[PDB]
């Protein structure tokens, strides 16, 4: 029984969690070209024809947000400083080591143990707050619509 | 008494050993679907992608220019996006490894940093999701009712 | 400054004016490091760090380009670099690809201030501040802690810079029979000041070679195979007298000042 | 006696799975999943940030309003019990590290 | 009766093997769920490009000249656009998270007084977290109940999709 245990424990932590990483892959391949046939679409749909104040109104929101990723300042060049502070051990900090005192091991352990089963409480009930908090705001949505 | 004692231990383990059978389906039943709508997603793109691309490039104008101009800028937006993530991921998860590359299985140090850490992320979790939950309760009261 | 030193093959006066100017920089902030972070005005910009990462690709790995720079040039980048090593521990970090976050390859790079000592296309008397500047250079990186056994077992496996050591021992023993009278005073004192620095090194490299206590069974294999059991005897075994020699003349026939100064 | 043997490997395995499953209901794409491994003074400084913070998030009541059925529901229901915390902090003291 | 064997060590060594069996069987539970729960989010996050993709893939099958035209653009380039901004800003977030901070007032503390800071702190953003779940629960559970209460009134739905799996 134990060892079936281990047999399916590697299974999850190896061969699935290598099936997740594929798909996480392929959901980014897809919604990247999700966003090329829109753009392609909207340009075909679009063709020969004016502007509205909406086309406008969102190409400019799109020339505002290319612009904060690729000025000197931009979203890109702070990136590549914390890529070089990283690279140049600039967040290496110096490891100072302690003996903690085996009179206060019992003390620390069940300090953390009492935090760690009172956010596990906190993690179970608010993941269900926000799904019935978001199921609510779903069916409050159709009901303005009937 | 204490083999009949780890006799009904192991049977009533074993009673859930069947229950996990029910996880494994469960699991393998989201990955053929996951699977089979990627793969339904691509189908469809492709069966919009080539409408677009078998219209006419005759009678393109100004506007039809600058718009093909721009609507490619967000192409490039989420491309460039792409990339930073990749990079930005790619200074975490070295960040992460230099923090743990003392890594002794029998030291105290260690173990009680990343509890704590692990406390630190998971409290910083609960604070966001309080606040998402929060903003969800605005969206809710002012859903006025008929 | 670094776009002129790595793309004015030509005007080399250019070249020349840009590392004093970097060199009186690293000077001032040198004398502000109370005020001013110089590790954070390196962090920032990668058109700059890949202007780093083009001199030093250039400067540690191509020498066919290195024997088209002048000495002038060269002593200067040598200050630049003797300057930047006292304080500014990053800016050296990032100049030498010192970084780290089988395949081999990447053992060329920390390689090239052990080139500049060994590629005898150069000379070690015929500029004295090159050859100065190479050893104070040498000299800092040797006393940084940072730096320390990421270099000091480079140069204690490369057994060319141990031959260096008994090439300039021999330096002192076959020029000191042919030069009396004029000029010789402020040489003598950079041939002192070189002496000086090998022997700091030579007590630091003397000091590590034996606490590795766990490899009992190797060590006693590798310290009698790669020096040859020839070699270092034989300077024992010749002069049995070695130490009382080193002391009597190398020590403080060099100390006597009533006999070198009238 | 018996020593319950007062791993900390079972208390960072437990740690880490909230935030496996925590990393299951944030995004699994892009920038949303992550966790940063900090060191003890960065953790310092964020629970103080976050300290200064949560507690100007939680409207306290005036200190003279000490709500004692609130303080008898919350400290049940997560097992926040004043006087055990308190106990097992009391121990660990400067004098208490090397 | 002296060929009598004692044999409370094998009964031990059993115990704590199922013990053993018991606390990967645990884990087991957990890192199965973890694993559906991030298969969901895989399909629901395919849900919605897999219906607006497919309904452009209709309108351009009927041949259909709507006479009223789609507005321009049309709403799901709105929703792209804002799809950009929100992963913008999970790049500034994550910057923020990353770059390290200007030095702290915990630099005038010893390791030992920020640890015990660290562990007071913790043990106070706990308890701060605690009552503000405690009271957004508690008020979600008031919406909840006034609509079913809505629902059962004038729709006179007795069905709640608050049912938990």
């Amino acid at each position: 029984a134990l060892k079936r245990m281990r047999d399916l424990e590697n299974h999850l932590n190896f061969h699935i969690h290598t099936q997740l990483e594929m798909m996480r892959k392929k959901q980014i391949e897809l919604i990247q070209r999700y966003i090329e046939v829109w753009s392609n679409l909207e340009i075909y749909q679009s063709k020969g024809k004016t502007f509205t104040t909406s086309e406008e109104r969102i190409m400019k929101k799109i020339y505002e947000l290319f612009e904060e990723i690729n000025q000197p300042n931009s979203i890109k060049s702070k990136v590549e400083e914390i890529s070089n502070q990283l690279k140049l051990g600039s967040m290496e900090k110096e490891k100072i080591k302690y003996e903690i005192s085996p009179e206060a091991v019992e003390p620390l352990y069940n300090l953390l143990k009492n935090m760690t089963i009172s956010i596990e409480r906190i993690t179970n009930e608010l993941e269900i707050a926000v799904k019935d908090a978001q199921i609510l705001k779903n069916e409050l949505y159709q009901l303005k619509k009937c | 008494q204490r083999i009949m004692d780890n006799s009904q231990k192991l049977g009533k383990l074993m009673d859930v050993v069947v229950k996990l059978n029910s996880q494994q389906n469960a699991l393998n039943q989201c990955i053929d679907v996951v699977r089979d709508q990627q793969a339904l997603l691509e189908r469809s793109l492709n069966a919009l992608d080539s409408k677009i691309k078998s219209s006419p490039k005759d009678n393109e104008t100004t506007a039809d220019l600058e718009r093909e101009r721009i609507y490619s800028l967000a192409t490039k937006i989420d491309d460039d996006i792409i990339k930073v993530e990749n990079k930005l991921l790619g200074v975490v998860n070295k960040i992460n490894q230099n923090q743990v590359k003392d890594d002794n299985p029998k030291d105290l140090n260690q173990k009680v940093s990343k509890i704590l850490n692990d406390h630190l992320n998971t409290l910083q979790w609960i604070d966001k999701s309080t606040n998402i939950l929060q903003e969800s309760l605005k969206v809710i009261e002012s859903t006025s009712l008929p | 400054l670094f776009n002129y030193i790595n793309i004015i093959s030509d005007c080399q006066d250019i070249q020349i004016l840009s590392c004093e100017i970097l060199s009186s920089l690293v000077r001032i902030l040198r004398v502000l490091e109370s005020n001013f972070s110089v590790s954070t005005l390196f962090n920032t910009d990668e058109p700059f760090i890949l202007m780093i990462e083009k001199f030093s690709k250039k400067f540690i790995i191509n020498n066919n380009e290195f024997d088209v720079w002048s000495l002038q040039l060269k002593t200067n980048i040598l200050r630049l670099l003797v300057e930047s090593s006292t304080n500014q521990i990053y800016f050296i970090n990032r100049l030498l690809n010192c970084e780290n976050n089988d395949s081999g390859g990447d053992k060329k790079n920390k390689s090239f201030i052990i080139k500049l000592l060994l590629d005898r296309n150069v000379s070690i008397n015929d500029n004295s501040e090159f050859s100065l500047a190479l050893f104070q250079l040498v000299n800092n990186l040797y006393c940084n802690s940072i730096y320390y056994d990421s270099f000091v077992d480079q140069l204690n496996n490369t057994q060319d810079f141990w031959n260096l050591l008994l090439d300039m021992q021999k330096t002192i023993n076959e020029e000191e029979e042919q030069e009396e009278e004029s000029i010789i005073n402020e040489e003598l004192i950079c041939k002192k000041l070189k002496i000086t620095y090998a022997i700091e090194i030579l007590s630091l490299s003397v000091l590590l070679s034996s606490d590795i206590t766990t490899a009992t069974t190797t060590v006693g294999n590798l310290v009698c195979s790669t020096l040859s059991n020839n070699k270092w005897n034989e300077i024992f075994k010749n002069n049995k007298s070695g130490i009382v020699n080193m002391i009597n003349n190398y020590y403080f026939q060099f100390i006597d000042l009533e006999n070198v100064f009238p | 006696m018996n020593v319950k043997e007062m791993d900390f490997n079972d208390l960072s395995n437990k740690s880490n799975q909230i935030i496996n499953r925590i990393s299951s209901f944030s995004s699994p794409i892009g920038l949303s999943s992550f966790n940063i491994e900090r060191n003890l003074q960065e953790i310092g400084d964020t629970s103080k940030q976050l300290n200064d913070l949560t507690s100007s998030k939680t409207p306290f009541s005036n200190p003279l309003e000490p709500n004692v059925f609130q303080d008898s529901k919350i400290n049940r229901k997560y097992g926040l019990d004043p006087k055990v915390l308190a106990k097992n902090l009391s121990n660990i003291n400067t004098s208490s590290f090397t | 009766m002296n060929s009598f064997s004692n044999y409370d060590t094998k009964i031990n060594e059993i115990s704590i093997g199922l013990d053993q069996v018991a606390s990967v069987m645990d884990n087991l539970f957990n890192n199965f769920d973890i694993h559906i729960q991030s298969f969901k989010y895989l399909e629901e996050s395919l849900a919605k490009p897999l219906n607006s993709v497919n309904e452009q893939v209709h309108l351009l099958s009927t041949q259909f000249h709507s006479p009223f035209s789609q507005a321009r653009p049309s709403k799901e380039m709105e929703i792209i656009v804002d799809s950009l901004v929100e992963k913008i800003d999970r790049i500034k977030q994550t910057i923020l998270c990353v770059t390290p901070t200007n030095k702290s007032q915990s630099q005038n503390l010893s390791f030992q007084e920020s640890f015990i800071s660290t562990l007071q702190s913790n043990q106070i953003i706990l308890r701060n977290l605690a009552y503000i779940v405690d009271n957004l629960v508690t008020e979600l559970e008031r919406h909840k109940k006034h609509f079913l209460l809505y629902k059962k009134k004038y729709y006179n739905q007795n069905y709640n999709p608050f049912l938990k799996q």
